[PDB]
RNA sequence: AUUUAGUUGGGCACUCUAGCGAGACUGCCGGUGACAAACCGGAGGAAGGUGGGGAUGACGUCAAAUCAUCAUGCCCCUUAUGACCUGGGCUACACACGUGCUACAAUGGGAAGUACAACGAGUCGCUAGACCGCGAGGUCAUGCAAAUCUCUUAAAGCUUCUCUCAGUUCGGAUUGCAGGCUGCAACUCGCCUGCAUGAAGCCGGAAUCGCUAGUAAUCGCGGAUCAGCACGCCGCGGUGAA
């Protein structure tokens, strides 16, 4: 059903309290970093690929 | 908690004032889940939708405070 | 623990009477990272003690202590795999440990609505051999040598 | 019997004892005493016959009685006899917000 | 003129001690040493450097401080004293070391770790 | 005087060499330059549960850092002004000419 | 030197910021040891013997988990199991269990004065200041895209006074009434405030869990998702034992 849903958000919402966040490449509804617009796992992986400027692993 | 006046949706007000002249038609179907009760409603008969069926209920005097949704409970326990 | 014994973290002396024992007792009243309160009840109890029968907050303290610190202890050991409890030659330090432990704990149940009257009365009664802590040490010594017969050649 | 409706104790502190009566919380006593101009006095109350009348007068300006319950009773009565889900669950105890009742009986009935 | 300094650090608190000839005294942030300090009679703690060298007076102390709790920074002035007395005579440092109170206590709060409620606390855990 | 420049990047080598370049372009023409002032280096933090369906134990946390520099100059002649206007490289670190 | 003040003059000493360096390697001393490896103690030193902590998870076991992040063989639906909208669910309650928070008070309850951190967030957002209402808040206005301005003087702490051992001035679940905020809209199904009422509950069986140090115990701060809603989770710091 993910296609109808993904098509839903690209429109202007019916009311202001309806515009939520959802990953771009994948489509997770939950837990999307609204600084990057990635889901939880997609950012996890793409960090490995050296394609997000910034992010590394944090040891301290 | 709405000290800028109460609220009832317009597609019910116009449909409840339209009887103020003559007698009232026994039926006012609605959604019946966002409207408090105003003094202009006493004596009517509004059916109340519970997501499944509309529930016909009249209007008394003290039954004027709360919202419309407190008469068709969507629980059905027993 | 398993390899070998380990160090023991000695304390500093007190800023009034300069006693390692005094600090070692202040520590055994503190509850939940809150110290100053313990020092306050210690000092107030000490003054109360010195008030009636003024000799010293220290000397009568050591009197009550030597009234308490035991000399034996039942040490449950299954050399014969059974419920053998063998009287043990208690060490020096653990003696003081148990002294303070019995004193504070069993004094906590004395029952003065007042904050520190409980302690002061307890050690003052112990120095004169009246009170269950004295009875506690005597009970330990009466259960020791109550079975030293079959539990000594070990 | 004793001094205001009923239910006043002896040999207590004043402001605390004035809360005892049904309907008087803590702010009520302090404001009442303010309108007389008094204090603790002291831990065994030793009021004067005039101060007693003063407080008996200033209290009779409050809806709080041995009768406040009648108003609450009739209010929940008007509730339970019109609709009323609130009144219906008030035949079985649920609040102004609900709390997903699968422990919310341990304060109302002792369910176990 | 003549002035003597020395720093001290404990539990991520730091004090900037200043020493000068006086009567034996310390003004913590333009305040008497018994103001910044609470009830605390951990003042023998603070004079403890003196109880071994320049026994036990008498210089004065200007002192700034910031960070940590009271006990932390209180212990953290103890070491500016050591370093200052060290500035006077490098003939004292042996008797300081033997009595210690010269190296910086590196104990501090622990880096926690994800999955545990605290730095080491493990949640209660049903057996079966 | 009336000019300064901030720096915000990740690897310190590029920041430091940009610093050296701008100090050349400043103290070359005129003088009264300020050194590469360090700065608090803001840091971020995140926490990703390192699984895909369950096991909220296995966390995997990442981070971000932003080193900074800062350099002001006094008496900027028309020469070094226009040299600043033309200097653009490197292109890994973002600078910003500011009064 | 002067002002309310490090502010403003004056300075970069210190503190701090942060790059490059330096530094711990059984390096020297004694001893034990087949002279080896290693081990016990010592000096010096900030740290001595993997200084403390983290990241880092070998071959494989468990047909463990996941077609519901994504992908995919095969099987299947196809005027319907595909699709649009309103209303309700996922919040249902005779009951059994796991995890947590507040408690059963005198190291306490209340009232009044009094100081000290650290990590981070900020443009349609953090609100300065002042005014109003006891409160949740409102009004006008002020800086801040940053070591400047704000969240934000941290709370336990320290000093006095009152309360006297009681279901108590402890406990504040529950409930009546009147309000506040966001929200097109808070009955179902938000958070918070004031008043009023004031439940069980005075340290918990058999059994069973965690923990070797700045730990356990205890007290606050911040932010992730996010109009709004945290006793959860992710970090920080204060006090400080056996
Ligand atoms: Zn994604």
């Amino acid at each position: 059903a993910k296609k109808s849903m993904i098509a839903k958000n690209k429109r202007p919402a019916k009311h202001s309290t309806q515009a939520y966040t959802r990953c771009e490449r994948c489509g997770r509804p939950h837990s999307v970093y609204r600084k990057f617009h990635l889901c939880r796992i997609c950012f996890r992986e793409l960090a490995y690929k050296g394609q997000i400027p910034g992010v590394k692993k944090a040891s301290w | 908690s709405l000290k800028k006046g109460p609220f009832v949706d317009d597609h019910l007000m116009k449909k409840v004032e339209a009887q103020q002249g003559a007698e009232k038609k026994k039926v006012i179907k609605t959604w019946s889940r966002r409207s408090t009760i105003f003094p202009s409603f006493v004596g009517f008969t509004i059916a109340v939708y519970d997501g499944r069926k509309h529930v016909p209920v009249y209007i008394q005097e003290d039954m004027v405070g709360h919202k419309l949704g407190e008469f068709a409970p969507t629980r059905t326990y027993r | 623990p398993r390899k070998g014994p380990v160090a023991k973290r000695d304390v500093l002396p007190d800023p009034i009477y300069n006693s390692k024992l005094v600090t070692r007792l202040i520590n055994r009243v503190m509850v939940d990272g809150k110290r100053g309160i313990a020092a306050n009840i210690i000092y107030n109890s000490f003054d109360i003690i010195k008030e009636s029968t003024g000799n010293d907050p220290l000397e009568v303290f050591e009197q009550a202590m030597k009234n308490v610190m035991p000399v034996l202890e039942v040490k449950a050991r299954r050399v014969g795999g059974s419920n053998y409890q063998v009287p043990v030659e208690v060490r020096p330090e653990r003696r003081t440990t148990l002294g303070l432990r019995w004193v504070v704990n069993y004094a906590r149940l004395r029952g003065e609505h007042t904050m520190e009257e409980r302690l002061a009365k307890e050690i003052m009664d112990a120095a004169n051999n009246t009170g269950a802590s004295v009875k506690k040490r005597e009970d330990t010594h009466k259960m020791a040598d109550a079975n030293r017969a079959f539990a000594h050649y070990r | 019997a004793r001094i205001a409706g009923v239910d006043i104790p002896r040999d207590k502190r004043v402001v605390v004892s004035l809360t005892y009566i049904y309907g008087i919380g803590n702010t009520t006593a302090k404001k009442v005493l303010a309108n007389v101009g008094v204090s603790e006095d002291v831990r065994v109350r030793d009021l004067t016959n005039e101060q007693t009348d003063a407080i008996r007068a200033e209290i009779d300006k409050l809806k709080v009685e041995g009768d406040l319950r009648r108003e609450v009773n009739l209010n929940i009565k008007r509730l339970m006899e019109i609709g009323s889900y609130r009144g219906i669950r008030h035949r079985r105890g649920l609040p102004t917000r609900g709390q997903n009742t699968k422990n919310n009986a341990r304060t109302r009935k002792g369910p176990t | 003129q003549v002035q003597y300094s020395g720093t001290g650090r404990r539990k991520n608190a730091v004090a900037r001690v200043r020493l000068v000839p006086g009567t034996g005294k310390i003004t913590v942030n333009k305040k008497d040493v018994e103001e910044y300090i609470p009830h605390a009679d951990l003042r023998e703690v603070i004079n403890q450097p003196f109880g071994v060298t320049e026994t036990k007076g008498a210089y004065d102390v200007i002192v700034n401080v910031n960070g940590g709790g009271y006990a932390g920074q209180s212990g953290a002035i103890r070491h500016g004293i050591a370093r200052a007395l060290l500035q006077v005579d490098p003939d004292f440092r042996s008797a300081l070391k033997r009595a210690g109170l010269l190296t910086r206590d590196a104990r501090m709060v622990e880096r926690k770790k994800p999955g545990l409620k605290k730095a080491r606390k493990a949640s209660q855990f049903s057996k079966r | 005087q009336k000019i300064r420049i901030r720096l915000k990047a990740y690897e310190h080598r590029i920041l430091d060499q940009s610093a050296d370049k701008i100090v050349e372009t400043a103290k070359r023409t005129g003088a009264d330059v300020s050194g590469p002032i360090p700065l608090p280096t803001e840091r971020s933090l995140y926490t990703v549960i390192r699984a895909t369906h369950k096991y909220k134990d296995s966390r995997e946390q990442f981070e971000m850092r932003t080193h900074k520099r800062l350099i002001d100059i006094v008496n900027p002649t028309p020469k070094t002004v226009d040299a600043l206007m033309k200097l653009d490289l490197p292109s890994g670190v973002n600078i910003e000419i500011k009064l």
